[PDB]
């Protein structure tokens, strides 16, 4: 999932940009 | 920027101001 790195690791703005693009 | 553990509530929050699915999810449409 997302939280895996956006909660257990570090969430970057570009990483989420990939979450929607 | 924000590079910490934002988990859902927050990560999904950035997901809004960021992509916003071209519209909006649903949190507080005051």
């Amino acid at each position: 999932g997302i939280v895996e790195q956006c909660c257990t690791s570090i969430c970057s703005l570009y990483q989420l940009e990939n979450y929607c693009n | 920027f924000v590079n910490q553990h934002l988990c859902g509530s927050d990560l999904v929050e950035a997901l809004y101001l960021v992509c916003g699915e071209r519209g909006x999810f649903y949190t507080k449409p005051t």
